[PDB]
């Protein structure tokens, strides 16, 4: 059984003391809130206090009737959804979209971490296990790309290998790089390399961007959003993505499935990008159908030799084989294996999907020159334009609020305090009255920034580096348009935003068709991307296809394109040919009911 | 009344790497449309010079790393990306690196040819150790604009050869404001403020003239 | 659920009066009349009410 | 008549050859006939050019023969006769 | 125009580009040509530029509830690999760019090709076929662009205030580009009221006739007190339609575009409808409307509302635990509590918002939103539901702006989960309701222009009262609009005001109402009297081109999913595993629309006046006994066991609140005697087979319209008239038609009237009503029959008597492998 | 650098007043880099004349009508912003228009100085009532662009006088949209077009060239700092 822990309370006063309940105790005492105040070591303020109870009634009941305490918000949420900021501030379904598309975050070359984020991102780094930590306390006594070796105290030398452009069961990258330098005293769980989506020890998962809340000219119509050219020159939303790639010379009773360079008669020219042995030579780059691997199965000689699939490519980065001669092992009836690795640098597209952790998702309509976006005063182009109309009936604000730390952290901060700390500074904690440029801070999710920390907060925002401030303390500037060069008449909401970039691409979404193989049972194509198949024309689509009126392309989809197969032929030759495109003089599948009802001794005569 | 008083330029230095231009007098509603164009014409047009591709010795492709280093090929290149030169010649020259040992790398160690110059001699490439040998090569090629990784097979007959994503645009941040100052508070004018900086490859005097030249080869079209 | 209820209730609102001993009149019916003016005061008890127990008790 | 360039398909526009025929179906099967004899004139350059006008207005680049036919019936040359 | 990637058309049309490339020489073969497609040569990109035009492709997106969610679009051919789609297609589609799929197919029959270029082509499809509304409309970005457009702001740059006699007029322009140019220097506002000299721009009609005496020509100055954004507006409109002047709110422009179908061509309606697209996108940007925490304000009476309010929520919980109240009875009192706070939070927050603020103009925009929502964010978010479904009486008094504690956000997420699945189960229903309707219908495909009938249904169109003008029906839009006139309409007088066979429309209905006729008789299918199908003359014309309806259209599909996609709009029955029957209470969304189109006994069932008369109330305990007396005959009829739980019907008669009927009142025939439902057999056997077939359209339309949907009757006419048409016989007459035994009313007047030779005694027999699901098995071919079970009998049966299969309902077509007989492929048209 | 392939210019006569202008084709980005430019130019550089004032006999307290005219005053200064006249002194010129006897008065009815011209004569102004007069002054002078009404006069040393916003541009409605086009593959470059409304004191190509002018002088300027390294075409 599953349990969480309590504070215990004993008259009013919270003591200090720990308790590990479950559900059954739970619903035995009146459990309170971690918001609750407090005055004098514990003891609460106000009088009617609110709770939960058995059936999660809440319910505000008087101080004296509590028997626990929550220990502290964030209790009842996960690790992907403690690191939402502002999460009050967003509606749940859009908090679930941010939570599970935070999980299906690409890692990028370069991390960069949140200036706004939530102080649960530095263990679920350290507690996930990508980042490295030292082991025992000591210094750097070497520092490589691939290995790093310490000295500790006790005098016993350790040596970490890290993982360098290995391939995830996903594709992703899983590079591991330090971030130390040799003679640096580290401590015990000191972290000596990054990970994939870390930076100095804290998921960093996506990218500050400078946004404009503003619709545009059309581009940004119905969730969809657009770029900077910047975005794609500094290599900013850039992710490498590998692909894996294996064939096996199995027995086949007719010899040896041999693999080899003198492959069937082929052009040469196929065969200059592999080694002696007919595998491909690393560091080459390949295209659909290029070769990779030349396997021969006996016949006397086939070619079924492992090619580049539809719409691939990439650098070999490596191999790794598995032969017989060493009798490591192989499964039942193999003599060899091959698995060649091929990666791709894929950059920010139109088409591909990118997000925050707000719910606030779309794919990318436009990417624009750094020229024609809106500018501001100090000659700054925002980087990522979102528009107004989807923020308030989807509830999300949570990024406005974001955008405006995310200013108030880049730009710095200095709270007047010459006469006194102002009344809305009345319960910030010191430390947090001034802060240099390209800060960072924590919002966490039910204690964190509120709106009047935030509000006069914006209007502090130490100047530019020429003493203009190009933000007021309503979060809001005056841009230019960058292709006529006025200024748009009203001033508009600019701050930084963290962006996710997002597994659903369109290198991998781009599916065609005209002919291919069939699938001999339905005598259909086959169902699929990777099959190489047609799409589904369901009934629905059929009722609509009717409504219009339209008889020929009925017929045309549910003959001449699934089911008959001595006419898709006749299709191919006539429209290679250039003749006019046949038509059944007489439908089709109707023969084989006519043969076995008239094989029944029922008469049947196709008239006309 | 028809004004006589032709526009004047005036040029104000704030530092090494920025300009500040003014453009006084001006019809009113002809300052912004202006300081836009000639932001553009610089943000895109302004011809420089980039690395264009990159050999490094022992390594096959941009996934890999190089012994004694402690940056993978990837970073090496993600730096080489923030690379200022200046080829005053209209064809591709090899520059050339070698460093050995615990050094710490720097653009300050490119020996370049007769013709090229590096701005940034400071500039952070890697870090070694005492197993570290960083031996390089560099090419360098005139052009403008943003042009992406000439894939390897277009050019044909190269292996190890690493393309690179070049950025020709010397200019780094533009920008204009527009005082509507009068004359006398006799009738209406502008005074346009064009504000600009570079990245040490040329000096924003001449960014702005280049800019200025194209622009007049393009309206001269308008006139027959 | 309210509508259907009250439809129902116009058969045979109040059952009876209870005159108590400190003449607090209750009128038991079978549905809950309170005054949203006068302190929610109710003016038609509801038969499943544990102050319209002494009607069937 | 007061509209600007029909771009594309949009020309010949569809309310001028609704004109043209009963309905915008005979429109289908008008165009689609007419289609298959331009592409049967085109394909047969043996054969002597009898029973096949070809396109009675002038083609273009290509101007493919769906094209051709809706604008020959937009200039109102061809008759037809239903079933 | 669609966007086509570079990669995903060159595989659709890969045999096109290499017939192409071999006969330009560039390849040898159809292998070589083949290869050469394969590694995407530099080559083959110039080809597919000159054999992807004029070559339509169908885009289509699923689910697709009717048939725009397929159109035909021409392809653009553009670099990248997402595709390009027109933002006014997307609501049909209901798509959105939150990564939306989208599937693309191709024809290659000139047939095929020729049906999307003119069927399917998106500049065809702008309007409903369900509604005759707009769908190809400025959608949330155009609509807040031309709402501050053309919106008036007072104290504006430039305005006008007449000077008084200082200069004469300070304000006046003498043409539109005087104005842009007073708009360019900074001293107009494109919002300002100015009085502009218009040329070009038709005026409207209360001054063209006080301007004019011989038709305004353009050139003919005038002069407009409007502003300069309105002008740019009307510039956009066509050269003859008159200017508007005209906050341009959603309903406007629906409105406007409305006009437009009726009196210009649709050709001319795409192109408005871009320009509009272009300018609203222009004055979106240059709109100012976008989001902060300022633009987001709190009215200062809430806390005030809240606690007037806990006051009340404490004095119930003191009665309750005093007893005078239940637990659960409480639980209903705070909720009736913290319904009436949130409603003055709402209305303090649309009050206290100025109109200029952003969050409230993208709402009386009609772009996007509701107040519910600006409440929820601004105000406070209310009550909640539990995993029940029931409500949690304490309410959440925090909005999205201060931040929700954690068990506001706890209890929010119980309603926030349940709100995924029922979003899934209701379209089940829907497909369920549907593919009934689909069933029946499919089969009821216009064949003939005219049936050659004089019969029809009426309708009112107008009511008048005390006063003296008539108050317009709210139902014009759905029963008389879109049909044909059967009677010549005439006034007291006796001319002719519309005569036979009009269309009737907004103009032909605004002069009805200008000349002040309450009733009119119209044409439907519940009348026409044609063997095989529907006339068009008595379906009327069509929604979506606005032109009398063609001969071959399937009407029946389109009623078939007008009716079943606004299913989830719907009520429905409780989705929870096991419980008590929820029919306790009134229950009355698609449970009845399932009801009716079944013609299954009503639940809360109501007698209905056999006979005309007056009427003799009496009541015991919990029974109503009613005895109607004839006025004429005799023979007093009653009905007896009536429950008392069962109300009596409400009257509620202009003057005198007669409400419940009353013991010496007038019952006419078909008058319901208690408030509830009708059986339709009931309806049926006092009245006949065209007053039933009109209970059922009101009842269904009764139903859709408290939802808040729109639909056209004659759908729901087709779907009646594919429940009555059949009769069940007792007198087989000269005709030999077995007595015992169900056949088609048009066979029965065929084989009874036909006999002039034999006929001393015609054929007999009396209507049944049937529902969709039976009347779907009643067909009357032997291929959709063995389609089904019992092939045996359907064949031996069919084999002993010869028959032949005639092809219409078009669902045996399919087996077959043979076109349809609708649209296209029929013989008048194959 | 060197252009890809010398853009070229092409202009098509919807009317005689108004014209369409193309230009292409364009590198990338640079049709908004000029389009406004083009635009503002044309409307705010190019010199003219127009009235900048007017009095007339009979209104000098209540500007609302003139007895013995059908046209208010509104209708009659409208019709004196559209006239199109010219000059030459490049000073404030003044002109009457004086119609003593009821009938209907046009532009052909002014005594214009000889260095003053008027090329709309047959435009209507008003049409004068039976046992109607008419007599008005005119201020007349040149500037550029559209400059409204000057009434900083406190004490106006003319009494009656009426300023009017004065359209001293040739040019009277220029808009310009970009679209995209192809050179043989290559997509995503610039097509400007441009149309163009002038009056009839001049053609709108005149008016194309003197904007081209002007914007090569300022761009000369800026050019004039090093005059290097520049596109060429
Ligand atoms: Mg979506
Ligand atoms: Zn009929």
């Amino acid at each position: 059984f599953i349990e969480t822990p309590y504070r215990k309370v004993e008259n009013g006063v919270v003591t200090d003391q720990i308790d590990y309940l479950t559900a059954d105790e739970e619903d035995r005492h009146v459990v309170a809130q971690a918001n609750s105040p407090t005055d004098e070591n514990g003891r609460f303020t106000e009088d009617r206090v609110m709770v939960r109870k058995k059936g999660g009634e809440v319910e505000f009941v008087s101080a004296d009737q509590v028997d626990y305490m929550d220990v502290s918000p964030r209790q009842m949420v996960s690790v992907a959804t403690a690191m939402i900021p502002f999460l009050e501030h967003d509606d749940a379904n859009r908090a679930l979209m941010g939570a599970n598309m935070q999980r299906q975050a690409v890692p990028l070359v370069r991390s960069e971490a949140p200036l706004v984020g939530t102080g649960m991102e530095l263990r679920a780094a350290i507690d996930a296990g990508d980042v490295v930590v030292a082991d025992k306390t000591g210094v750097i006594e070497e520092v490589s790309a691939d290995y790093i070796t310490v000295m500790a105290d006790d005098g016993t030398r350790q040596s970490y290998r890290l993982r360098k452009f290995a391939r995830s069961n996903h594709g992703t990258c899983a590079n591991q790089r330090p971030i130390v330098d040799a003679g640096q005293r580290v401590e015990a769980g000191q972290v000596i390399a990054d990970g994939p989506c870390t930076q100095n020890g804290e998921m960093a998962l996506g990218k500050n961007l400078l946004v404009a809340i503003m619709p545009w000219e059309g581009h940004n119509y119905e969730d969809a959003i657009i770029l900077s050219n910047r975005l794609v020159e500094e290599d900013v939303l850039t992710s490498i993505h590998i692909e894996e790639h294996e064939i096996d010379a199995r027995d086949t009773k007719l010899g040896a499935e041999e693999i080899t360079r003198d492959i069937p008669n082929v052009s040469d020219e196929v065969l200059a990008d592999l080694d002696e042995r007919g595998i491909v030579r690393i560091g080459a780059e390949v295209r659909d159908g290029d070769i990779l691997v030349g396997k021969v199965t006996p016949k006397e000689v086939r070619d079924t030799s492992l090619k580049v699939p539809h719409g691939e490519s990439g650098k070999v980065i490596g191999i790794r084989v598995f032969s017989r001669e060493d009798d490591d092992e192989l499964p039942a009836g193999v003599n060899e294996l091959v698995r060649v690795y091929v990666a791709q640098k894929r950059k920010i597209s139109d088409g591909d999907k990118l997000a925050g952790r707000h719910g606030n998702k779309g794919v990318i309509g436009k990417i624009l020159p750094v020229e024609d976006m809106p500018f501001l005063p100090d000659g700054t182009p925002v980087d990522i334009i979102l528009n107004t109309h989807g923020v308030p009936r989807r509830m999300n604000i949570g990024q406005i609020l974001e955008t405006h730390l995310g200013w108030v952290a880049k730009a710095g901060w200095n709270i007047d305090v010459a006469a006194g700390v102002p009344d809305w500074a009345s319960k910030l904690p010191e430390e947090l009255y001034s802060a240099p440029a390209d800060s960072t801070v924590a919002t966490p999710v039910f204690d964190g920034a509120q709106e009047g920390e935030l509000a006069g907060l914006l209007g502090s925002t130490l100047p530019n580096r020429d003493g203009e401030v190009m933000v007021d303390a309503d979060g809001k500037s005056t841009l230019f348009d960058g292709r006529s060069g006025e200024p748009f008449p009203y001033p508009v909401t600019v701050g930084y935003m963290y962006i996710l970039k997002l597994h659903h691409l369109v290198d991998d979404k781009i599916h065609a068709r005209s002919t291919g193989p069939y699938s001999m049972i339905t005598q259909q194509p086959l169902g699929g991307k990777a099959q190489f198949g047609g799409q589904r024309f369901g009934e629905m689509e059929c009722w609509a296809m009717q409504a219009y009126g339209a008889a020929y392309t009925l017929q045309e989809l549910l003959t001449i394109k699934s089911d008959d197969t001595v006419g898709r032929v006749k299709v191919y030759e006539a429209i290679v040919k250039g003749e006019n495109i046949p038509e059944p003089g007489i439908p089709e599948s109707f023969k084989v009911l006519l043969k076995e009802l008239q094989s029944l001794c029922l008469n049947v005569e196709v008239l006309s | 009344m028809l004004i006589s008083q032709r526009p004047t330029l005036s040029e104000e230095t704030v530092a090494e790497n920025r300009s500040r231009f003014v453009i006084e007098p001006l019809e009113p509603g002809f300052g912004y449309t202006l300081g836009n164009s000639l932001r553009r014409t610089l943000l895109s047009s302004i011809p420089g010079a980039a690395v264009t591709s990159i050999r490094i010795d022992g390594v096959l492709h941009e996934f890999t790393t190089v012994p004694g280093v402690k940056e993978d090929v990837t970073d090496i290149i993600l730096n080489l990306k923030g690379l200022v030169v200046s080829s005053d010649d209209d064809e591709p020259v090899t520059m050339y690196l070698r460093k050995q040992g615990p050094g710490v790398v720097t653009a300050g160690d490119i020996v370049p040819p007769a013709g090229v110059t590096v701005h940034n001699p400071d500039m952070h490439i890697a870090t070694l150790n005492d197993k570290g040998k960083l031996e390089v090569e560099l090419v360098v090629e005139r052009g403008r604009g943003y042009v992406p990784a000439v894939q390897n097979k277009a050019s044909g007959a190269e292996i190890g050869r690493i393309p690179v994503d070049s950025i020709y645009s010397p200019v780094l941040k533009v920008t204009y404001k527009v005082e509507a100052t009068r004359v006398e508070q006799r009738t209406d004018f502008d005074k346009l403020i064009i504000d600009v900086e570079t990245k040490n490859s040329i000096s924003p005097r001449d960014a702005l003239a280049s800019a200025g030249g194209t622009l007049v080869e393009l309206f001269g079209l308008a006139r027959e | 659920k309210d509508i259907a209820r009250l439809n129902v209730a116009d058969n045979g609102l109040c059952f009876g009066r209870l005159d108590t001993l400190d003449d607090a009149r209750l009128y038991i019916g079978r549905l809950g009349i309170f005054d949203r003016d006068n302190d929610f005061e109710p003016l038609l008890l509801d038969w499943r009410a544990p102050m319209a127990r002494p009607f069937y008790v | 008549s007061a509209y600007d360039t029909p771009l594309g398909i949009t020309n010949p526009p569809i309310d001028e050859l609704l004109s043209r025929a009963s309905s915008k179906y005979a429109l289908v099967i008008y165009a689609a006939k007419r289609a298959r004899q331009i592409n049967d004139y085109y394909n047969q350059l043996g054969d002597g050019i009898l029973e096949y006008v070809g396109p009675l207005v002038e083609p273009g680049l290509q101007e493919k023969p769906l094209s051709i036919a809706l604008r020959e019936i937009h200039g109102d040359l061809l008759e037809h006769t239903e079933g | 125009q669609c966007g086509l990637p570079k990669l995903m058309a060159l595989e659709l049309f890969k045999p096109f580009v290499m017939k192409r490339l071999v006969d330009l020489n560039h390849a040898q073969n159809i292998k070589s040509a083949k290869r050469m497609v394969e590694r995407q040569r530099p080559q083959v990109w110039d080809v597919l530029e000159e054999v992807i035009a004029e070559h339509p492709v169908l885009l289509n997106r699923a689910p697709t509830l009717h048939r725009l969610g397929i159109q035909a679009f021409e392809p653009q051919l553009v670099e990248g690999k997402a595709i390009q789609l027109h933002p006014l297609v997307c609501e049909a589609f209901n798509a959105d760019f939150d990564g939306d799929q989208m599937a693309v197919h191709l024809p290659l029959s000139a047939e095929a090709q020729a049906e999307a270029r003119i069927l399917m082509l998106s500049s065809n499809n702008i309007l409903s076929p369900a509604s005759g509304k707009p769908l190809a409309m400025p959608r949330l970005d155009m609509v807040t662009g031309l709402y501050y457009l053309t919106t008036l702001v007072e104290g504006a740059t430039g305005e006008y205030q007449a000077a008084t006699k200082d200069a004469p007029e300070q304000g006046v322009y003498s043409s539109p580009a005087e104005a842009i140019m007073a708009m360019d220097r900074g001293a107009l506002s494109v919002r300002a009221k100015i009085k502009v000299r218009l040329t070009e721009l038709r005026p409207p009609t209360d001054l063209e006739a006080q301007l004019f005496e011989n038709g305004w020509k353009p050139g003919d100055a005038w002069t407009a007190e409007t502003t300069l954004g309105r002008v740019m507006f009307n510039e956009l409109l066509p050269k003859s339609y008159p200017f508007v002047n005209e906050q341009m709110h959603k309903k406007v422009q629906a409105r406007i575009i409305n006009d437009l179908a009726e009196r210009f061509p649709m050709i001319v309606v795409a192109q408005t409808v871009d320009k509009l697209k272009d300018a609203g996108f222009y004055w979106a940007t240059r709109s100012g409307v976008t989001v902060s925490m300022a633009d987001v304000l709190v009215p200062p009476q809430k806390q005030e509302i809240l606690e007037r309010h806990e006051a009340e929520a404490d004095a119930i919980e003191r009665k309750y635990q005093r007893g005078a109240l239940n637990h659960t009875e409480r639980n209903e009192s705070l909720v009736k509590i913290w319904q009436d706070a949130t409603e003055e939070v709402g209305k303090a927050l649309e009050e206290f918002y100025p109109a200029d603020n952003p969050i409230i103009t993208i709402v009386k925009s009609g772009a996007t939103g509701n107040l519910t929502q600006t409440r929820t964010l601004a105000g406070m978010k209310g009550l909640v539901t539990n995993p029940k479904g029931e409500f949690i009486p304490r309410p959440i008094k925090s909005s999205f702006r201060e931040g929700l504690t954690v068990l506001e956000y706890f209890i929010n997420t119980h309603g926030a989960r349940k709100g995924l699945a029922d979003t899934a189960l209701r379209t089940a229903d829907s497909g369920y309701l549907t593919r009934r309707l689909v069933d029946v219908s499919q089969d009821v495909i216009v064949r003939e222009h005219d049936c050659e009938t004089e019969r029809g249904i009426n309708v009112t169109l107008a009511e008048r009262g005390p006063d003296g003008t008539l108050i317009r029906d709210a139902h014009v839009e759905t029963s008389a609009f879109a049909r044909t006139l059967a009677t010549d309409a005439v006034d007291a007088n006796g001319n002719v005001i519309i005569e036979r066979g009009h269309d009737l429309g907004d103009p032909a209905i605004d002069a009805l109402l200008a000349a002040g006729i309450t009733t009119v008789k119209v044409r439907s299918v519940l009348t026409c009297t044609s063997a095989t199908g529907v006339c068009a003359m008595c379906y009327g014309r069509s929604m979506a081109t606005g032109k009398l309806v063609d001969i071959g259209e399937a009407v029946g599909i389109v009623a078939a999913q007008s009716i079943g996609e606004p299913g989830t709009q719907l009520t429905m029955r409780t989705f929870h595993q096991g419980g008590v029957t929820g029919g306790a209470d009134i229950v009355g969304g698609l449970p009845r629309v399932q009801e009716l189109f079944e013609a299954r006994v009503p639940r809360n069932k109501a007698p209905i006046a056999d006979v005309a008369g007056r009427v003799r109330l009496e009541e015991s305990d919990k029974f109503f006994k009613i005895t109607i007396v004839p006025d004429d005959g005799g023979e007093e009829v009653v009905y007896d066991k009536l429950s008392k739980r069962q109300r009596l019907r409400v009257i509620t008669h202009e003057d005198g609140t007669e409400g419940v009927l009353s013991d010496g009142d007038h019952v006419e025939v078909g008058d319901q005697l208690m408030e509830g439902a009708a059986d339709p057999h009931e309806v049926l056997r006092v009245q006949g087979p065209r007053e039933v077939q009109i209970h059922l359209v009101k009842e269904v339309q009764e139903v859709y319209r408290a939802q808040g949907v729109s639909i056209h009757d004659k759908h729901i006419e087709v779907i009646v008239r594919q429940m009555l048409r059949r009769v069940t016989i007792i007198d087989s007459g000269s005709t030999e038609f077995l007595p015992g035994s169900l056949t088609e009313r048009a066979e029965f007047e065929a084989e009874n009237r036909r006999v002039v030779a034999e006929g001393g005694e015609p054929a007999a027999g009396r209507p049944v009503l049937m529902g969709i699901t039976k009347a779907s098995l009643a067909t009357d071919s032997w291929l959709s029959a063995a389609s089904f079970q019992e092939t045996t009998r359907v064949l031996t049966d069919a084999a002993i008597n010869c028959r032949s299969d005639k092809l219409n309902g078009l669902k045996e077509n399919v087996i077959i492998g043979k076109l349809i007989p609708a649209g296209t492929g029929i013989s008048r048209y194959r």
